[PDB]
RNA sequence: CCGAGGGUAGGGCCCGUGACUGGGGCGAAGUCGUAACAAGGUAGCUGUACCGGAAGGUGCGGCUGGAU
RNA sequence: UGGGAGAGGGUGGUGGAAUUCCCGGAGUAGCGGUGAAAUGCGCAGAUACCGGGAGGAACGCCGAUGGCGAAGGCAGCCACCUGGUCCACCCGUGACGCUGAGGCGCGAAAGCGUGGGGAGCAAACCGGAUUAGAUACCCGGGUAGUCCACGCCCUAAACG
RNA sequence: CGAUGUCGGCUCGUCGCAUCCUGGGGCUGAAGAAGGUCCCAAGGGUUGGGCUGUUCGCCCAUUAAAGCGGCACGCGAGCUG
RNA sequence: GAAUGCCGGCAUGAGUAACGAUAAAGAGGGUGAGAAUCCCUCUCGCCGUAAGCCCAAGGGUUCCUACGCAAUGGUCGUCAGCGUAGGGUUAGGCGGGACCUAAGGUGAAGCCGAAAGGCGUAGCCGAAGGGCAGCCGGUUAAUAUUCCGGCCCUUCCCGCAGGUGCGAUGGGGGGACGCUCUAGGCUAGGGGGACCGGAGCCAUGGACGAGCCCGGCCAGAAGCGCAGGGUGGGAGGUAGGCAAAUCCGCCUCCCAACAAGCUCUGCGUGGUGGGGAAGCCCGGGUGACAACCCCCCGAAGCCAGGGAGCCAAGAAAAGCCUCUAAGCACAACCUGCGGGAACCCGUACCGCAAACCGACACAGGUGGGCGGGUGCAAGAGCACUCAGGCGCGCGGGAGAACCCUCGCCAAGGAACUCUGCAAGUUGGCCCCGUAACUUCGGGAGAAGGGGUGCUCCCUGGGGUGAUGAGCCCCGGGGAGCCGCAGUGAACAGGCUCUGGCGACUGUUUACCAAAAACACAGCUCUCUGCGAACUCGUAAGAGGAGGUAUAGGGAGCGACGCUUGCCCGGUGCCGGAAGGUCAAGGGGAGGGGUGCAAGCCCCGAACCGAAGCCCCGGUGAACGGCGGCCGUAACUAUAACGGUCCUAAGGUAGCGAAAUUCCUUGUCGGGUAAGUUCCGACCUGCACGAAAAGCGUAACGACCGGAGCGCUGUCUCGGCGAGGGACCCGGUGAAAUUGAACUGGCCGUGAAGAUGCGGCCUACCCGUGGCAGGACGAAAAGACCCCGUGGAGCUUUACUGCAGCC
RNA sequence: GAGCUAGCCCUGGCCAGGGUGAAGCUGGGGUGAGACCCAGUGGAGGCCCGAACCGGUGGGGGAUGCAAACCCCUCGGAUGA
């Protein structure tokens, strides 16, 4: 439920901002967090290779276990649900009866107090890790490994899930996110239920200094700059593009495709994505 | 207005300094250059 | 002190009038089509939506005030 | 108090038929479509047939001249939550009633906002015919929409 | 072209006369008054405003009249821009 | 003898401009060869959120003293940041190092690169961040938290005593964190006192007073007091914190829990040690046995790691504590006490500036702290002043034009002009009051108006204290007084109406453009399944991202509202296992050379053989494109209607003489006395039109139009006045420019615009203040134009390559 | 060569005073319960006025300058991109 705001400035009029709700501590675990060094989108050459980063609130990195078979078998608590700032989703504390902490990234209705699993015999509940082959078909499922004990790679954003479709070998049938139908191997892991903060997606930045904040700096049209700088720069006065639209470096950038040709993977992708 | 000489002594050394010369081949160039030419001073005089 | 009224400034209602513009009523014998009345030759009407020189057409749902 | 019938409503599940699409097999010279045709689709292997898969929507027979609701309206099946109503008994209250300007709520379809969803259908739109024309009727396509959630709109041959 | 600053305005004048006014004339299809046309005449004079960068022009209100041209389309080591 | 030649010397312009903020000077007395300029005194003016004071950087002896005045100093100079000499900087506690980590740098391992080198985990380095023990006064010509005095404190070594399972680079805890708002209690700092201490003072009409003037504190160990911060205790289980663990984490039990207790800071007090004014007298000495007390205001600082709220979610590592491991428990650690030990570098001076950065003793630039008082609503604003520091390193006269900066102006009031450019006006606060429209916030300080000083009287509430007095902060009522005028000085909006553009706050061409340009939230298309795409790199490696399609890249459009039509023939992109073409390679019909021959060698047809292209489809918020001629209605005119040619399809909604309209000042209407602009309309749109988006839109704008009110020296049309210059005198003394010059007008002539030729006219020699017509005046080898088989940036379906990708 | 300038990274610092008065919270009203209305409290914001600070709009001066971009008046931002 994002909130809203009356329009007692020109911004205050659009903006809308989290409701926050589902948070239940609001300082991190000294123990699992650990500082992330802001890059400006400068590599080790000190050069720009992502062009409008830097510039935003200072973070630090929670660690998130990505892997749930380091503790087969091991119950853990829900101790509380909080903010990462280094994505979009909420994380959950779990506090294992081993006495050992870890954050999770939170899933849609998981609820502080309950208890979670990971392992070949947990039940299918909301939160809990098992290899996908376990998993009965039809069942909505986030944070998928992609190899085995490679780590969760897959829908791990706000909102975002995977539906098992069915069964193949050594291989299960995930409808990822982008509705791509892709075989992932069966030994991977995966926990039950869709991650949470679905309304992440309806937040309304509302100004140009809210973008600021999160560390994204202007974006300049190439249609704004001069033909040094950009396949659109020039012409006196506006320009339509003038030639097949095209990005700084050359490439067309409206429908030509970037996927490797002869890329192994594409043995296990079943069919492309959608809309 | 603010003018381009803003002197800066930990700049200096750092930039021009002996050791700075002495890291790369470029800088060592230089000091093989500016002895051969005899100069009294092989790198900025700076008080540190 | 109040005080006719005069002055300054800003409001409310009404009336007349205005380049141009909207449709309306009326007008013996104009131009285009033929929508409706028969199953009117695609049953008609209908609220709405979109479209078309025009009457209209079409979609969705509704009515029989529809014929056989 | 004791019972009854019912597509009355809301929520969560879930079953089979059919259409479309995809994959695999088999198979070949047409399929489709109309008043007749053409557009379209088809030897880059369509139609027709089998097995497999995905997905959305609507629930055949029962079904009726039937049932429920205040109206709009409500139809696979299951459970939960909930309204109205009828009958029996003649037990309780003791006229506590009727209507109802305003008010408030509900209110088919289409339509609108924000997400989703999208098989079939189909305004707009394109093509093929027909025609003097054909911004139609008929044929091949086809986007909103039709579907879900929340919020609007508040109309009707909302009729007995 | 080893540079002659280029429109208009403002300021400051000066000159020509093919004369707008004022002075003197002849002809008139000059009754008078007022005009028309030509001749002589450059002494002086020849307004304020609305519009446009404007020159020019149109318009308003006047006037005896609201002249036309030259001076590097007079004048940026005088100003404006 | 010429090259705007080169190096040097010296001229001209010229005793000319200038002498660097218009804060400002006058006199007396010294010194000295010499004095506007040095020293002293008195008077005057200027700064005072600085033009005062303290740090940091940078500078590097400029510091202090004596002796100097050639040059340096914009004049002068006896003076000086100048010359010569001598002197001067003192630390266990201040700052840095013998401590820690940040970005980053470096880099055993390892990786990569023709070479040079590039990466890179740990580790190391790296600070204005973390950590860490000194306060007050005195003293020197010049240093002082450094020397001295008083009172405090830290670490290391050794010893004594008491205690304890001691022990670490290892485990854990802690360190440890944002933004805005903010509580209680204090301190800094300040105001007042009829109280306390003081040399004195009574003037010129009055005052010997509850008079005036000055001052009334600072530091401090333990202890104690006040106010805060931090912190649960015990037991049992235990599989986690990469060995161990009694620690930490997790579970259970009991108890303590708005507490307490323990601990730690701040403030107060505190033995003690200091300080101590005006005035007078010569930095000192007195004052002085100085006094050192009460009331109030009160932080942004302190208690602090305090509290609340919010979203954009806010370093690390050491010190420190705890746990144990080897080890060792004659050790070792902990606590108390004692003696001893305690190194290296900086320290002068300037530091919003004459000592730093600007070639200058340059109106510029330079981070941090303190920054008093009164009044003005507040304040770091403004005016005046404290402490303190200055009068800006040429002066003296005069009182022209003209220039700058400033003041006033009769009557008029935008008539000025491209334009109200500029300058007026308005101006703070309190109260009354306030329109269209609107996204309901706004528009709004709309507009417009009233009040504002002083005296007396009555009086309400808040803070302090005690509830009172006193102090203090905000008021309320009544009656008066004075002036032209009461935010009496200073600081402090002119307003409205109506268009265009852009939603908005922002951003930009450092040094001619601040805008309508860029950005912006938002909308859409497209790529990307993760060793992502994409980007940098030969690579390794990075960024993307310790992210994972609600995400990341690319492109266009640009809040929001209502919308975004038709064309896929061409280009692009996407799809298509067929067919066509297609390179190396395979294949080897058939040839050729050579040899006696076996053979060796060469050519080579069919045929098999990728991407690409061809071909078949799709696709517009992909590149793009969206017709012509002729006829037609019962007045005329016009043409709903029709005919025909062409196209891939012939521009829809909306808007329109427009930031677009050539003809054009289109035509009509509005506003004006008059309107090429403006606004409203019309539509033959030269040449609008739908994300190079179309049409609107409240609010916003140092944007650009048009109008009105107010008010004005903008103007009619100028006048006067002020100061800084210009002018004269003394001092110092440039510049561009310059073939040489004994350098007039007219009419001609001449390479076509003559001081210089011809003819005539005019004209004694030389200056000073002024003006700009000429010297085709100066400056810059025209920046326009052209030429050169000159150059460079940019483009593409120009040529040819290369990266990259297939 | 990034001691100027542009962007980013790490670590610190700075922003007088005044004005407006969002959400929420509380109380009251309202209702079947609600939505919602009123008052108080509260202190939000690329909010308003205005110093420091950061700018550089218009005009004037300056143009062998005080200055190879300055000076005066005026003007923009000033809790934020
Ligand atoms: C072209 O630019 C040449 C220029 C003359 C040269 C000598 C030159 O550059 C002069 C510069 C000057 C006098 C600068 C003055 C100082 O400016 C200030 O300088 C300081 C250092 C700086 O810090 C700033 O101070 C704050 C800076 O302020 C900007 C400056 C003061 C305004 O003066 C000028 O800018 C004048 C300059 O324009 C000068 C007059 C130029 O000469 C003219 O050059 C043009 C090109 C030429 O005219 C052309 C125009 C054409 C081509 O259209 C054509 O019609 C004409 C005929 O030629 C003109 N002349 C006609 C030849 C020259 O006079
Ligand atoms: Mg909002
Ligand atoms: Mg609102
Ligand atoms: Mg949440
Ligand atoms: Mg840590
Ligand atoms: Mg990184
Ligand atoms: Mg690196
Ligand atoms: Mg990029
Ligand atoms: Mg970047
Ligand atoms: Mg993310
Ligand atoms: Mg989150
Ligand atoms: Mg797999
Ligand atoms: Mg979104
Ligand atoms: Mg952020
Ligand atoms: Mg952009
Ligand atoms: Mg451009
Ligand atoms: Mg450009
Ligand atoms: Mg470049
Ligand atoms: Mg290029
Ligand atoms: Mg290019
Ligand atoms: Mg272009
Ligand atoms: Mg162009
Ligand atoms: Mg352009
Ligand atoms: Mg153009
Ligand atoms: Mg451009
Ligand atoms: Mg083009
Ligand atoms: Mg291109
Ligand atoms: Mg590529
Ligand atoms: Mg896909
Ligand atoms: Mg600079
Ligand atoms: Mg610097
Ligand atoms: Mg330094
Ligand atoms: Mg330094
Ligand atoms: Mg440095
Ligand atoms: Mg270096
Ligand atoms: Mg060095
Ligand atoms: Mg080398
Ligand atoms: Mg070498
Ligand atoms: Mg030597
Ligand atoms: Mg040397
Ligand atoms: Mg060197
Ligand atoms: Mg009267
Ligand atoms: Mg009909
Ligand atoms: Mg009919
Ligand atoms: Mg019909
Ligand atoms: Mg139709
Ligand atoms: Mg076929
Ligand atoms: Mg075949
Ligand atoms: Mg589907
Ligand atoms: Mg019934
Ligand atoms: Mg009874
Ligand atoms: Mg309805
Ligand atoms: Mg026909
Ligand atoms: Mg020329
Ligand atoms: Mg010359
Ligand atoms: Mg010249
Ligand atoms: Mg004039
Ligand atoms: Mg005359
Ligand atoms: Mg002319
Ligand atoms: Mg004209
Ligand atoms: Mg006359
Ligand atoms: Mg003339
Ligand atoms: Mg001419
Ligand atoms: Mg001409
Ligand atoms: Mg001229
Ligand atoms: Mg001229
Ligand atoms: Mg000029
Ligand atoms: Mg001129
Ligand atoms: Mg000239
Ligand atoms: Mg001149
Ligand atoms: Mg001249
Ligand atoms: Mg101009
Ligand atoms: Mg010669
Ligand atoms: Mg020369
Ligand atoms: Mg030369
Ligand atoms: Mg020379
Ligand atoms: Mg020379
Ligand atoms: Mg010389
Ligand atoms: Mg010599
Ligand atoms: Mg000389
Ligand atoms: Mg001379
Ligand atoms: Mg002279
Ligand atoms: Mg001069
Ligand atoms: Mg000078
Ligand atoms: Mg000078
Ligand atoms: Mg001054
Ligand atoms: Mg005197
Ligand atoms: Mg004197
Ligand atoms: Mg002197
Ligand atoms: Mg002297
Ligand atoms: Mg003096
Ligand atoms: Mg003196
Ligand atoms: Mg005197
Ligand atoms: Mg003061
Ligand atoms: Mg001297
Ligand atoms: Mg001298
Ligand atoms: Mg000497
Ligand atoms: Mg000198
Ligand atoms: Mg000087
Ligand atoms: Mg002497
Ligand atoms: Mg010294
Ligand atoms: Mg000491
Ligand atoms: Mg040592
Ligand atoms: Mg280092
Ligand atoms: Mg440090
Ligand atoms: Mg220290
Ligand atoms: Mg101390
Ligand atoms: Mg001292
Ligand atoms: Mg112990
Ligand atoms: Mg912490
Ligand atoms: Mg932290
Ligand atoms: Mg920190
Ligand atoms: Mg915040
Ligand atoms: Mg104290
Ligand atoms: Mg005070
Ligand atoms: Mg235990
Ligand atoms: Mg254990
Ligand atoms: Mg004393
Ligand atoms: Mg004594
Ligand atoms: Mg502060
Ligand atoms: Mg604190
Ligand atoms: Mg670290
Ligand atoms: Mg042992
Ligand atoms: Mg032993
Ligand atoms: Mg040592
Ligand atoms: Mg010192
Ligand atoms: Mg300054
Ligand atoms: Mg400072
Ligand atoms: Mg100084
Ligand atoms: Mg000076
Ligand atoms: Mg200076
Ligand atoms: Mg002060
Ligand atoms: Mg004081
Ligand atoms: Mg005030
Ligand atoms: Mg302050
Ligand atoms: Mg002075
Ligand atoms: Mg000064
Ligand atoms: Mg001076
Ligand atoms: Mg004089
Ligand atoms: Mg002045
Ligand atoms: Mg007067
Ligand atoms: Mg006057
Ligand atoms: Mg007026
Ligand atoms: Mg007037
Ligand atoms: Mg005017
Ligand atoms: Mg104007
Ligand atoms: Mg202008
Ligand atoms: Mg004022
Ligand atoms: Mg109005
Ligand atoms: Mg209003
Ligand atoms: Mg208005
Ligand atoms: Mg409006
Ligand atoms: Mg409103
Ligand atoms: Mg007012
Ligand atoms: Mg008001
Ligand atoms: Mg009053
Ligand atoms: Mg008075
Ligand atoms: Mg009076
Ligand atoms: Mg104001
Ligand atoms: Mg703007
Ligand atoms: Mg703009
Ligand atoms: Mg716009
Ligand atoms: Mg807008
Ligand atoms: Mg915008
Ligand atoms: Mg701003
Ligand atoms: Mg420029
Ligand atoms: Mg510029
Ligand atoms: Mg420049
Ligand atoms: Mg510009
Ligand atoms: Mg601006
Ligand atoms: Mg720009
Ligand atoms: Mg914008
Ligand atoms: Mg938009
Ligand atoms: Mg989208
Ligand atoms: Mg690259
Ligand atoms: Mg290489
Ligand atoms: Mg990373
Ligand atoms: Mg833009
Ligand atoms: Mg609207
Ligand atoms: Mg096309
Ligand atoms: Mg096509
Ligand atoms: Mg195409
Ligand atoms: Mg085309
Ligand atoms: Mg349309
Ligand atoms: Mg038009
Ligand atoms: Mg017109
Ligand atoms: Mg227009
Ligand atoms: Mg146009
Ligand atoms: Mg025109
Ligand atoms: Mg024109
Ligand atoms: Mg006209
Ligand atoms: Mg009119
Ligand atoms: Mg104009
Ligand atoms: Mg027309
Ligand atoms: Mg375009
Ligand atoms: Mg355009
Ligand atoms: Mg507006
Ligand atoms: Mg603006
Ligand atoms: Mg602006
Ligand atoms: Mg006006
Ligand atoms: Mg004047
Ligand atoms: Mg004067
Ligand atoms: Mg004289
Ligand atoms: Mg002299
Ligand atoms: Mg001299
Ligand atoms: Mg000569
Ligand atoms: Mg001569
Ligand atoms: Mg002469
Ligand atoms: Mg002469
Ligand atoms: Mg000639
Ligand atoms: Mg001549
Ligand atoms: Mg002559
Ligand atoms: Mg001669
Ligand atoms: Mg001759
Ligand atoms: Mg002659
Ligand atoms: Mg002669
Ligand atoms: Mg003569
Ligand atoms: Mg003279
Ligand atoms: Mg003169
Ligand atoms: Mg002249
Ligand atoms: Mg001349
Ligand atoms: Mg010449
Ligand atoms: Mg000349
Ligand atoms: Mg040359
Ligand atoms: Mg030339
Ligand atoms: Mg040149
Ligand atoms: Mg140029
Ligand atoms: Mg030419
Ligand atoms: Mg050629
Ligand atoms: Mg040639
Ligand atoms: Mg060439
Ligand atoms: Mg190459
Ligand atoms: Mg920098
Ligand atoms: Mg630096
Ligand atoms: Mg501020
Ligand atoms: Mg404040
Ligand atoms: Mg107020
Ligand atoms: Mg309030
Ligand atoms: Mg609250
Ligand atoms: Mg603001
Ligand atoms: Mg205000
Ligand atoms: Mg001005
Ligand atoms: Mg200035
Ligand atoms: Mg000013
Ligand atoms: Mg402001
Ligand atoms: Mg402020
Ligand atoms: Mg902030």
């Amino acid at each position: 439920a994002v909130k809203k705001f009356k329009p007692y400035t020109p911004s205050r009029r659009f903006m809308t901002v989290a409701d926050f709700s589902e948070i239940t501590k609001t300082e991190p675990e000294k123990s699992l967090v650990k500082p992330l060094k802001k890059t400006g989108g400068r590599n080790n050459q000190g050069r720009i290779t992502v062009r409008f980063r830097g510039g935003g609130h200072k973070r630090l990195y929670r660690i998130i276990d990505f892997k749930r078979w380091d503790k087969v078998g091991i119950p853990a608590k829900v101790a509380a649900i909080e903010y990462d700032p280094n994505r979009s989703a909420r994380i959950a504390l779990l506090h294992y009866v081993d006495g050992e902490k870890r954050y999770i990234i939170a899933p849609d209705g998981l609820q502080v107090g309950q208890q979670v699993v990971a392992g070949p015999d947990a039940p299918i509940q909301v939160g809990n890790a098992l290899p996908l082959r376990f998993i009965p078909v039809g069942t909505v499922v986030h944070a998928v490994e992609l190899e085995p004990k490679k780590g969760a790679k897959l829908a791990r954003a706000a909102g975002t899930s995977a539906q098992i479709q069915g069964r193949e070998g050594d291989y299960v049938i995930l409808r990822l996110p982008s509705g791509e139908l892709r075989k992932v191997h069966g030994e991977c892991y995966a926990t039950v239920g869709a991650v949470g903060n679905a309304d992440h997606k309806n937040i309304v930045l509302g100004k140009a200094g809210r973008s600021r904040w999160l560390g994204r700096r202007p974006h300049v049209r190439g249609a704004a700059m001069n033909p040094v700088d950009h396949p659109h720069g020039g012409g006196e006065g506006r320009a339509p593009r003038g030639r097949p639209p095209a990005s700084p470096w050359g490439w067309q950038t409206k429908g030509l495709k970037t996927r490797k040709r002869r890329k192994p993977s594409s043995r296990f992708i079943i069919a492309r994505r959608k809309k | 207005m603010k003018r381009t000489w803003q002197p800066n002594r930990r700049k200096r050394a750092k930039t021009h300094g002996f050791r700075a010369r002495m890291r790369t081949p470029g800088g060592r160039k230089v000091l093989k250059r500016r002895r051969q030419k005899g100069r009294w001073r092989l790198t900025p005089a700076v008080r540190k």
